[PDB]
C-alpha cells in the first residue's frame, strides 16, 4: 500500500501529466499479478479468467497493436 | 468434470475438459478404460452435444437479429407515417411479411419503443 | 552461467522431433533449452519495445507534444527504462545479447510509425 | 513458493539462516551444541535435502519460464487476430498455421496441453470479431502436428466443435455490420 | 395450423 | 454399511432427479427406484441428504455465480413440494430472515450478513419465484429488495422497523378496513383486478411501508411499483383501451426464465386475438382474462368461448416450437457454409 | 448440547432458554436485551389483555402449516417466546419470524406423499427421538414414515385426508378420522 | 507480551514479508510450551492432547516431511 501513496505523491497542486501515472502502474500491476500469482497444472478453470486479463494486460491500447501485427507477420513466417 | 460440463458457453467447457484429459493423461498414463477415463469420456460426448445445442441456439439468434431488424424498420418506417400524417392504426397488426420479415411478435414494439428511445437519447 | 554450457551443448545434440515429449513430462525443464531460451527472450523483447515505447510515444504524440527534436529525446531514455523495468519482471535475462534482438526490433517499422503518427498530429 | 530471484540468493540465506537456526533451536531443548554429536545429526542426510531444494528450484524457475512464454505467445497471438480485421487480409490464414507451427518447433507454447488451449482460445476469440468467416474458414483446413498424430484444423475440432464456431461467427459478422449500418444511420 | 410454428401454431395447441 | 449405501443411492437419486429436471413426469416423491441390489431400502434420509449436499455440491463448483444461481433455480423446480430443495432454500430464506430481526433488535446491521449474502445471490436471479414459493417472508424480499436495488441505506430501514410501536390490535380495525379502501378506491387497472396470489402477497408490503416514513402514498407508491414488477397487464386491441386482464408475470413463463415470460407473453396474445377474430361478433370489450390458483383461463363474456391456457402444455408446446424453428434455423444459417 | 430436553423438562423457565439462545447462537449483544426488558411498562392489565388478543388472532390467521396445528406440547412457551420479543423490539412481524423459527426448529412438519402437498401433522421432534443423539429423531422420522405408508397401504378402505397424526402430551398418536386406525408409536 | 509486540514492530509501514514471522514465532511457542510446560509420569489425559499438537508443532510443514521420511528409512534401518 505504501507504493501507492508513493505514486499519489506525484499529484500535489493537482497534476494533469499524470493518467500515464495510472496507466502504467495498473498496467505493470497486471504484469506481475499475472505473471507470478498463479499455477499452471493444465487443469484452470475461473483461474484462466483472471489470467486472461493478465494476457490483455501487456500488449497494446492498439496504435501498437496496428504496428505490431503488420509485424509478427513479416517476422513469424508470413 | 461436472463443472467441466456446466459451463455457460461449450466452447470453454470443451476446452477445460480438453486440459483436464491432457492432465490426466500424466497421472493417469495408460490410455484404456480407467473408471475415471470412462466418466471423462461421456464429457466428451456430453459436450459435443452441448455444441450441438449451441450451435443451433446462435443460428435462431442469427435468424431473430435479422428478422427483428426488419420489422424494426418496418415499424419505425409505419410509425413515422403516423406521427407525419393521421391514421394508421399502429396497435398490433402491422404491414405484414413481405416475404422474409416475420410474424410481428408482440416483442418489437417494446422493443421498438425502447431502442428508439435510447437511439434518440444517442443523437447529436 | 558459464558452467552450464555443459548441458546447452549436451541438448543441443537432443533432436528436435522429439524435443517436446521430454519437455512435456520431467526430463529436461524449461531453463535449459537454448532453442526456448532464445525464441523467448527475443520474444520478450519485442513485447517490450512495442508495448513501452509506442504506448508511451503514442499517447502522449496524440495530445501533449511539441517538435520532432523533443518527442526524439523523450523516446530514447524511456526506450531505455522499459527495457531494465520489463527484463527484471520476467526472468533477469539482460543484458545478453539474445534480448538485443528481440527488444531493439524491427525497428524501422517503429521508428517510421511513430514519425508517422507525428507527421499526423502535427499537420 | 511465490518470492525468490536466481540461484544465489537461495543457498546464501539458507547457509545464513541455516546455521542460526541450528544453534537457536537445540537452545530450546538442552543445551547441546557445540558438541561433534550435534553435527553428525543437524549436518546430514544433507545431500537428500539439498537435491530436493534444488530440484523445488527447478520447478519454480520452469514455472517461471513457462509462465513468461505462454503470455508472450498470448500476447504475440492475440495482437494478430483479436486486432479488428487483421484477419481480413490475405496473409493471416497461413500466418496463424505457420506460428503455431514454429512455436511447436522452437519449440514455445511448451507444450501441447498449452498448444491445444491457445488454439482453441484463440479460436473463439476470432470468430467472435467481425473477421471470421474469411479466418477461419481459411484455416481450414491447415496441417499441424500434435502429439497424437498430424491431423487438419478441423479435424481437431468436431463437427459440433467446428460448426459451431462456424456459425456463431458468421452471427457475429452479421451484427457488427449491422451495427455499423447503424451508426451510419444514426449520423 | 396443425403443423405449423409462428406463434399462431403455439397459440392453437 | 450406510457410507456405501449412502453413495449408492445418492446418485441413483440424483439421476432420477436429473429425468425430472430435463424430462417430465418422474414421481420423486419418496418412491424411487431401489432394485440396484446394492441401494437396498431408500430412507426418507436420502432426499433431504441429497439436496443438502448437492447445493452445497453447487456452491463448490467452478462456474461463475450466474450458472450457479440458474442451476439452484433449475433444481428448485421441480420436486412435488417435499419438500427436499424447497426446504432446503427454505430455511436458507428463514435464517436470512431471522437474521435481519436480529439486526433490527441489535439496532445496527452486523457485518458481513452470509444468510443475508446467500439470498441476495439466488433471489437477485427471480425475484418472482423464490417470492411466490415462500408466501410468508414477502417482509424479507421486501426489505432486501430496498436494501439492495435502490439506493436507500440498511441504517434508515432499521431504526424505523426498531423504532414502530405495536399496533396493539386497536388501530389495525382501521387498517384493515384500511387496506380495503384504498384498493377499492384504487382504479388503476392492477390493483383493482388484483391477479389473486399476488393480492394475498400484496397485503403484505402494503403494511410493511407503511410503518416507515410517512406513509399511504409512499405505501401504495411501492405497493404500485411492486404490482408493476410482478403482472402483465393485458390490453385491448381497441383505442381506449380498457384493460381485459391482469395475468401473473410469473405464471406466463415457458421454460425456467423470465425473458421466457416475455416470449410467453407472445404466445397469450396470438391467443386471445385468433379468438376475437375467429368468432366475429367477440369484440374486444367483451374478452376477459381471469387466472385461477395456477391457470390461465380466457373468457368472452357471454360463456360459450373459453380456452385454458398453463404452464405446463404452454410451456412444453412452446419448447417444441421453438426447438425445431431452431432447428430450421441452424438448416439455412450452415446452407451458407 | 441438546436443545430440546433441556427444553422439555421445564416448560416454566422458557423465557431464560429463549433469551439465551438469543444471546449465543443468533449474534445479537447482550446488552440491547438488558434495557428493553428493563424498559418495559407493566402490562398493568389493559396492555397485557390487548396483546393478547392480538397473538391469539394473528397466530391463528397466518397460515403456515407450523404455527397453525401447533406442537400441542409448545403452545405455551411458543406464546412465551412471542412476547418476550415483542417487549424487546415492537414490531410484531419481528416477533413472529422469531417464533416460527422457534416452531420450526422444534417440530418436523410430516407431509403428505400426494402433489398438492397437504399436512398431515407436526410432531415435535423432541418425543420421536430414538437414541440418545439427536441424529435420533432424524432415524425416527424414517421408522414413521415406514409405518405411515404402512397404514396407507395397509387396507385403505380410504384414506384421502382423512388420516392425521399428531402428539398427545408424550405419545405421536396416528389416527385417520374415525375409530378405523389408531396406531400409538411412544418414544 | 512484550516480545509479541517487539514482533509486531516489525511490520510497520505495513511491509508483506513477515507471515515467516508470525510462523516462526508460533511455532517456537510451541516448542518452548510443549517442550517446558508439563509433567511425565505416564498417566496423561487432556494434557497428551494438548502436547500432541506441541508434537506436530516442530515437525515440518511437509517438503521436510516428504524430504525426512525419505530419509529416516536409509539411517534408523530401511
Amino acid at each position: 500500500m505504501c507504493w501507492a501513496a508513493a505514486i499519489p505523491i506525484a499529484i500535489s497542486g493537482a497534476q494533469a501529466i499524470s493518467g500515464q501515472n495510472a496507466q502504467a502502474k495498473m498496467i505493470a500491476a497486471q504484469t506481475a499479478a499475472g505473471r507470478r500469482q498463479a499455477m499452471e497444472i493444465m487443469r484452470q478453470t475461473n483461474i484462466q479468467n483472471a489470467d486472461l486479463s493478465l494476457q490483455a494486460r501487456s500488449k497494446l491500447e492498439e496504435a501498437s497493436a496496428e504496428l505490431t501485427s503488420q509485424n509478427m507477420q513479416k517476422v513469424q513466417a508470413i | 468434470i461436472n463443472s467441466a460440463l456446466n459451463q455457460e458457453d461449450p466452447r470453454t467447457a470443451w476446452e477445460m475438459l480438453q486440459g483436464i484429459k491432457a492432465e490426466l493423461d500424466k497421472v493417469q498414463p495408460d490410455e484404456q478404460m480407467t473408471p475415471q477415463r470412462e466418466w471423462l469420456i461421456s464429457a466428451q460426448e456430453q459436450v459435443q452435444n452441448q455444441m450441438n445445442a449451441w450451435t443451433k441456439a446462435q443460428a435462431k439468434a442469427l435468424d431473430d437479429s435479422m428478422k427483428s431488424m426488419n420489422k424494426l424498420d418496418v415499424i419505425d418506417k409505419q410509425f413515422q407515417k403516423r406521427i407525419n400524417g393521421e391514421w394508421v392504426s399502429t396497435d398490433f397488426k402491422d404491414m405484414p411479411v413481405n416475404e422474409n420479415t416475420g410474424e410481428f411478435k408482440h416483442s418489437d414494439m417494446v422493443n421498438y419503443a425502447n431502442k428508439k428511445l435510447a437511439e434518440i437519447d444517442s443523437m447529436d | 552461467d558459464l558452467a552450464d554450457e555443459r548441458s546447452n551443448e549436451i541438448i543441443r545434440k537432443l533432436t528436435p522431433e522429439q524435443r517436446r515429449e521430454a519437455l512435456n513430462n520431467g526430463t529436461l525443464l524449461y531453463q535449459d533449452d537454448p532453442y526456448a531460451m532464445e525464441a523467448l527472450r527475443v520474444k520478450t523483447g519485442r513485447n517490450a519495445a512495442y508495448l513501452v515505447d509506442d504506448d508511451v510515444m503514442q499517447k502522449i504524440k496524440e495530445g501533449v507534444f511539441r517538435t520532432r527534436e523533443e518527442m526524439e529525446e523523450y523516446r530514447h531514455s524511456r526506450l531505455q527504462e522499459g527495457a531494465k523495468v520489463y527484463a527484471e519482471q520476467f526472468g533477469i535475462d539482460p543484458e545478453d545479447v539474445d534480448y538485443q534482438r528481440g527488444f531493439n526490433g524491427d525497428i524501422t517499422e517503429r521508428n517510421i510509425s511513430l514519425y508517422g503518427a507525428h507527421d499526423n498530429f502535427l499537420s | 513458493e511465490g518470492v525468490f530471484r536466481t540461484r544465489e540468493e537461495m543457498e546464501e540465506y539458507r547457509h545464513s539462516r541455516l546455521q542460526e537456526g541450528a544453534k537457536v533451536y537445540a537452545e530450546q531443548f538442552g543445551i547441546d551444541p557445540e558438541d561433534v554429536d550435534y553435527q553428525r545429526g543437524f549436518n546430514g542426510d544433507i545431500t537428500e535435502r539439498n537435491i530436493s531444494l534444488y530440484g523445488a528450484h527447478d520447478n519454480f524457475l520452469s514455472q517461471q519460464a513457462q509462465k513468461g512464454a505462454i503470455m508472450n505467445s498470448r500476447v504475440e497471438l492475440n495482437g494478430v487476430l483479436q486486432d479488428p480485421d487483421m484477419l481480413r487480409r490475405p496473409d493471416s490464414a497461413d500466418f496463424f498455421e505457420k506460428y503455431i507451427d514454429n512455436g511447436l518447433v522452437t519449440g514455445a507454447i511448451p507444450s501441447d496441453a498449452q498448444a491445444t488451449q491457445l488454439i482453441s482460445q484463440a479460436f473463439s476469440d476470432a470468430s467472435s470479431r467481425a473477421g471470421g468467416a474469411d479466418f477461419l474458414m481459411r484455416v481450414g483446413d491447415k496441417k499441424v502436428t500434435l502429439n497424437g498424430a498430424t491431423t487438419t484444423y478441423r479435424e481437431l475440432i468436431g463437427e459440433e466443435q467446428w460448426n459451431a464456431l462456424m456459425v456463431t461467427a458468421q452471427r457475429s459478422q452479421f451484427e457488427t455490420d449491422a451495427k455499423l449500418n447503424e451508426q451510419y444511420r444514426l449520423k | 395450423a396443425e403443423l405449423s410454428n409462428s406463434v399462431a401454431g403455439m397459440a392453437f395447441r | 454399511d450406510d457410507s456405501m449405501k449412502s453413495m449408492n443411492k445418492l446418485d441413483v437419486i440424483d439421476k432420477q432427479f436429473q429425468k425430472r429436471i430435463n424430462g417430465e413426469w418422474v414421481s420423486t416423491d419418496f418412491k424411487d427406484m431401489p432394485v440396484n441390489e446394492n441401494t437396498g431400502e431408500f430412507k426418507h434420509s436420502d432426499m433431504v441428504n441429497y439436496a443438502n449436499k448437492k447445493l452445497a455440491e453447487i456452491d463448490s463448483m467452478d462456474i461463475p455465480d450466474g450458472a450457479k444461481d440458474a442451476m439452484k433455480l433449475k433444481y428448485l423446480q421441480a420436486d412435488s413440494k417435499d419438500g427436499a430443495f424447497r426446504t432446503a432454500i427454505g430455511t436458507m430464506v428463514t435464517d436470512a430472515g431471522q437474521e435481519w430481526s436480529a439486526a433490527v433488535i441489535n439496532g445496527k446491521l452486523p457485518e458481513r450478513t452470509p444468510a443475508m449474502d446467500a439470498l441476495r445471490r439466488i433471489r437477485n436471479a427471480d425475484p418472482q419465484l423464490i417470492a411466490a414459493l415462500y408466501p410468508d417472508q414477502a417482509e424479507l424480499f421486501l426489505t432486501m429488495d430496498m436494501m439492495d436495488k435502490q439506493g436507500i441505506d440498511p441504517q434508515v430501514i432499521l431504526d424505523a422497523d426498531r423504532l414502530t410501536v405495536k399496533r396493539s390490535k386497536e388501530q389495525r380495525f382501521e387498517d384493515d378496513k384500511a387496506f380495503e379502501s384504498a384498493l377499492n378506491a384504487s382504479k388503476a387497472p392492477e390493483i383493482a383486478r388484483m391477479p389473486a396470489s399476488l393480492r394475498e402477497s400484496a397485503r403484505k408490503i402494503y403494511d410493511s411501508v407503511k410503518y416507515r416514513s410517512g406513509n399511504e402514498s409512499m405505501a401504495m407508491e411501492q405497493m404500485t411499483k411492486f404490482l408493476k414488477e410482478s403482472t402483465y397487464t393485458f390490453t385491448g386491441d381497441d383505442v381506449d383501451g380498457d384493460t381485459v386482464g391482469v395475468i401473473p408475470k410469473n405464471m406466463m413463463q415457458v421454460n425456467s426464465d423470465p425473458k421466457s415470460w416475455e416470449q410467453g407473453r407472445d404466445i397469450l396474445e396470438e391467443a386471445r386475438k385468433g379468438i376475437i377474430a375467429s368468432n366475429p361478433w367477440i369484440t374486444n370489450k367483451q374478452l376477459t382474462m381471469y387466472s385461477q390458483g395456477d391457470s390461465i383461463y380466457l373468457m368472452d363474456t357471454t360463456g360459450q368461448v373459453r380456452v385454458r391456457y398453463d404452464k405446463e402444455l404452454l410451456s412444453k408446446v412452446w419448447s417444441e416450437n421453438q426447438k425445431k424453428l431452431e432447428e430450421k434455423a441452424r438448416e439455412k444459417a450452415l446452407a451458407d457454409v
